[PDB]
């Protein structure tokens, strides 16, 4: 009997690996690893990781002009 | 734009709003829209006069995008420079544009056209006995050109290698040079007796391009752009057969040269004795007075190392004053040194043939003073729907990388991830399934692969042959 | 959807209020037209006879084929309490509401009406020059403020308050700006008649304590009135209601006499194209439209680059598409707009494409796609990109003493539909924050 | 148009 507040992130192995790299550089990002598709993350860092992940993924996308 | 109230949405268009003008009463018939700022032309291909405008717009404006319904061209300085040469003046252009334009032509557009359309036709580059002479039919031009820092019925010599410099200087200065060859009155160059046999056929677009090239009757110099497989070989053969002068063709391959020659002989009545192939294997040249030399850029642009036979061939090429040069895949001529061949090799007429007139660097614009402007371009979907070319269902397959390789993708550097995401198993599995399905459908399949290691791995895995640079002819 | 929405709102009203609503013939004439044709036929049959007819006699009229329509007609008529079913002598007799009957009789036979339809001042004005311009300008201003394009004369606090308090035009003071929503885009996609009905319905729901029956009296009487003529001024609530309706561009006041406008008649019943556009394979849009409303709505999902008098040219980009999606607009709605505003050239080419498809294989009737499938695929793929990352709020349960207890709790969560993931090997599971309290209570019990 | 299908693979 123990409850822990947090944010559940559901994704695929690739996004999970990206999140693992981000957490390895910043341990506080991921609070815990649930499964190969689920990670428990800090509520405060959700709004920051979303924006930073969008910035990181922008590289793989070609946006002319 | 006087006493014209802006709309509430005018802010969204930053200096692009074109509502300050009014529409003519005959808008329902006039198919053209003109951009007063960017120079873009919107053409209605589903309205009367669309056919009459489709060729004039191609002549005066470069195509940006030409989808099914609405065509998009653009007027530029280079396009106007190309148009002003073939018997076209601002007066005629403006007359046709006004007669076909829903909106009146703005004073800014008129000024832009006038500035560039009145600076052509005062200098001519001629060649006499392997000497390049910059002949001008007027003398008063000297008082400015000879007084300019770079330059220096009257004719003066110019260094052959300095052609690439003088032509660019001419582009910068008001007057650019035009290379016209009156083969009818050209008797010094020995003639070659080759004609197209009756089996030859000219497609309507090929005939239209030839008309745009020979409308005045004097052969000009420039570039021709046709889709791959449109018949560029036949276009070149027709040009050579109608000019009837000594010609040298430069092609960027040996198999291409072989088929070039094979089609050359098949399509025209060229006698084998008058034909010569200049490649690495055999270097013999025709002993007849006039013939054709088909070689490659590697065999014409090299200056340091040459064989004994190849040195004799190069001396022959330099000593003789050629009459026509045909550059296949001309998009490589503006390279660091390939541009040197244009200045060194002597020829009265230069034709380039290429399906694409674009390249990564900014040297594409140098083609204007290297070989001349573009002459003709042909649409792809138009020919596809007219049956001249095939229709393609282009598809992009998204192969998800598996976690095992993606985890290494994250850590690996830039150089290794290239092989990593190219050798993913999902691509192999999809390729195998598609190969089986299409083989049951009875299709002839080509699999391209730039990476030699990936090509070899796929070939050895699937039991199928691979071809790359190491493969012999 | 017009009649359906109006009928739904009228059905939700209490019977006590409906009985008083049927007092004026003006409201009855408007309500009568909204019912299905079979219901209207039955109502017209019953209005002129002062007797009771059994339901079986009405059933006899309908043929076997229209037996299904009979059920819908009777259900709709009974929902509004228009027909009062009285059972006596072993027969389910059917009778019409006396107030509705008398109102219809007065309206049809020109009986006493108590000036429900109003009077005439015989002082006509120029409808085209003034009424049309006034209503067009005011409706354009409200729609411009809705689409978000800058506009000088902002709408009045009345309509602004209605907009905010309604689901339409979500606003936040912390952000300090107003933005459109999914329902907003649907409203803009709806026709003029439904566009007016939506706002009027929202006003009807918003008003509190101005009688509900009086509001419908005024609206239906306004629908009754004809444009281009004067009408002398009515209820005390209806005076302020008329002033408020002037804020929606429906009725024009000099600054004593009010005049209905084209939208007033548009309220009652319905009544190259402007708005038709061409979409190219290069993700380019060329809309042969000259209207700031259309330009602004196109700007939602088009990265506008320039414009001409006759048309507007733009380019579809990931940024514009993401903006539209973030506003809550669905790709289905976007393609619906494009399809219903497709150019005749696009429609003809698509018809030829379908003809070629059927000629090649007439066995299968492929759907008619006006615009190339690649654009649809790209838009849906961008929506999938936005939906790539999926996150939920909740808590994780672990360290279960017994597998039986773990299975019991997980199964209870699954039964109540608050289970998102489970693993038997690890004896762990995750539940939604909404069901966290229920799961905890069940665990305690 | 096969967008909603599960991705290809083993
Ligand atoms: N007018 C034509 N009549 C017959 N065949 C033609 C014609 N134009 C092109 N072809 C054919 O098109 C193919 C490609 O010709 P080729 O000159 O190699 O094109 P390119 O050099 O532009 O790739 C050849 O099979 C050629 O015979």
């Amino acid at each position: 009997a123990r409850a822990r507040k947090g944010a559940l992130v559901q994704c695929d192995p690739s996004i999970k690996a990206l999140i693992l790299q981000i957490d390895a550089k910043m341990s506080d990002i991921v609070l815990e690893e649930l499964d190969d598709t689920h990670l428990l993350v800090n509520p405060s860092k959700v709004e920051f990781v979303k924006h930073e992940l969008n910035r990181l993924l922008s590289k793989n996308i070609y946006n002319p002009m | 734009p006087a006493d014209f109230v802006p709309d509430s949405v005018s802010g969204m268009f930053r200096s692009h709003d074109f509502s300050y003008l009014r529409l003519r009463p005959d808008h329902a018939s006039r198919p053209l829209w003109i951009s007063p700022s960017d120079g873009r032309i919107i053409l209605e291909s589903f309205s009367p006069l669309a056919e009459q405008a489709q060729d004039f717009l191609v002549t005066i404006a470069e195509p940006i995008s030409r989808p099914s319904h609405i065509h998009e061209y653009k007027i530029t300085a280079y396009s106007l420079y190309a148009a002003v040469s073939v018997g076209l003046e601002t007066d005629d252009i403006i007359s046709v544009l006004d007669r076909l334009s829903k909106v009146p032509v703005a004073e800014s557009i008129i000024n832009f056209i006038k500035g560039a359309t009145i600076s052509y036709g005062k200098v001519k580059l001629v060649i006499k006995h392997n000497r390049y002479f910059v002949e001008t039919t007027q003398a008063d031009i000297l008082q400015m050109l000879l007084n300019d820092s770079v330059i220096g019925v009257h004719s003066f010599e110019i260094a052959n290698e300095s052609v690439e410099v003088v032509k660019k200087r001419c582009q910068e200065i008001d007057y650019p040079v035009l290379e016209e060859y009156d083969f009818r009155n050209d008797h010094r160059n020995p003639d070659l007796d080759i004609d197209l046999k009756p089996s030859t056929q000219i497609r309507p677009y090929q005939e239209k391009s030839l008309s745009k090239m020979f409308g005045n009757g004097r052969a000009r110099s420039g570039i021709i752009v046709l889709p791959c497989g449109a018949g560029k070989t036949l276009v070149g053969i027709t040009a050579a057969c109608t000019i009837k002068k000594s010609v040298i063709v430069l092609c960027t391959s040996s198999v291409s040269v072989m088929q070039w020659r094979q089609q050359f002989l098949q399509w025209c009545t060229l006698q084998p004795e008058n034909c010569a192939v200049f490649t690495s294997d055999n270097k013999e040249m025709f002993q007849t007075e006039s013939g054709l030399v088909v070689s490659t850029y590697s065999m014409v642009a090299n200056t340091r190392n040459r064989s004994h036979d190849s040195q004799k061939v190069m001396d022959f090429l330099t000593g003789r004053e050629w009459g026509f040069i045909i550059l296949d895949e001309v998009h490589v001529v503006p390279a660091a040194m390939f541009r040197r061949v244009v200045s060194t090799i002597a020829a009265h007429a230069k034709l380039g043939l290429t399906a694409t007139l674009v390249r990564e660097d900014d040297k594409i614009g140098d083609l204007n003073f290297l070989i001349g402007p573009k002459l003709y371009e042909a649409n792809w979907m138009e020919l596809s729907q007219k049956g001249h070319i095939a229709n393609v269902q282009c598809a992009e397959v998204w192969c998800p990388m598996t976690a095992e390789f993606y985890q290494e993708y994250l850590r690996e550097t830039a150089r290794k991830r290239m092989l990593l995401y190219i050798m993913n198993p999902t691509k192999f599995q999809a390729c195998q399934f598609l190969i089986q399905y299409h083989e049951r459908r009875g299709d002839k399949i080509i699999v391209f692969s730039d990476n030699v290691y990936a090509l070899q791995e796929y070939a050895l895995k699937m039991g199928k042959p691979f071809i790359y640079g190491s493969t012999p002819q | 959807s017009l009649k359906h929405s109006v009928t739904q709102y009228l059905e939700e009203i209490p019977q006590q209020v409906q009985n008083r609503l049927y007092t004026s013939p003006a409201t009855c004439l408007a309500i009568y037209r909204i019912l299905p044709p079979l219901a209207k036929f039955f109502i017209m049959a019953m209005v002129f006879n002062e007797n009771e007819v059994p339901l079986l006699d009405l059933d006899k009229w309908v043929n076997s084929n229209g037996k299904l329509q009979f059920q819908n007609a009777i259900k709709s008529m009974k929902s509004l309490h228009l027909l009062i079913p009285n059972k006596s002598s072993g027969t389910l007799m059917i009778n019409l509401n006396p107030t509705f009957k008398i109102s219809l009789r007065n309206a049809l036979t020109g009986g006493e009406v108590q000036n429900s339809f109003g009077v005439v001042v015989e002082e006509n004005v120029v409808s085209l020059d003034l009424l049309d311009e006034y209503s067009a300008n005011k409706w354009e201003t409200i729609l411009h403020f809705m689409v978000g394009t800058p506009l000088a004369k902002i709408p009045s606090e009345k309509v602004l308050n209605l907009l905010k308090h309604s689901k339409l035009m979500e606003e936040v003071n912390s952000t300090g700006e107003f933005k459109i929503t999914n329902e907003g885009f649907q409203f803009l996609l709806q026709e003029i008649n439904s566009q007016l009905w939506t706002l009027l319905l929202q006003y009807l729901k918003m008003i509190e304590t101005m009688d509900l029956v009086d509001v419908l009296h005024f609206i239906f009487m306004l629908g009754a009135l004809e444009v281009g003529k004067a009408y002398k001024i009515l209820s005390e609530t209806q005076r302020i209601m008329l002033q408020d309706m002037r804020d929606y561009g429906l009725v024009f006041q000099k600054h004593s006499i009010f005049y209905p406008t084209k939208l007033a008649l548009m309220l009652t019943s319905d009544t190259i194209p402007d708005g038709s556009l061409i979409v190219e394979t290069n993700f380019k849009i060329y809309s042969y439209s000259n209207s700031p409303l259309q330009i602004a709505v196109l700007s939602l999902f088009v990265h506008l680059k320039a414009r001409f008098v006759n048309m507007v040219l733009g380019q579809i980009t990931r940024e514009s598409i993401r903006r539209a999606l973030t506003n809550g607009i669905t790709a289905d709605q976007i393609i619906a707009y494009l399809e219903t505003h497709a150019h005749p050239q696009m429609r003809r080419l698509a018809e030829e494409k379908l003809e070629k498809k059927l000629e090649l294989d007439p066995n299968c009737k492929e759907p008619l796609q006006v615009l190339p499938p690649t654009v649809v695929d790209q838009i849906r793929l961008w929506q999938l990109e936005l939906d790539r990352v999926i996150t939920y709020e909740g808590s994780l349960y672990s360290d279960f003493e017994t597998s039986q207890e773990y299975n019991l709790l997980s199964k209870y969560a699954q039964d109540i539909g608050v289970l998102l993931w489970k693993d038997d090997k690890k004896k762990k599971f995750f539940i939604s924050k909404e069901g966290n309290s229920q799961v905890l209570d069940f665990a305690k019990r | 148009s096969t967008i909603g299908k599960t991705a290809l693979g083993r």
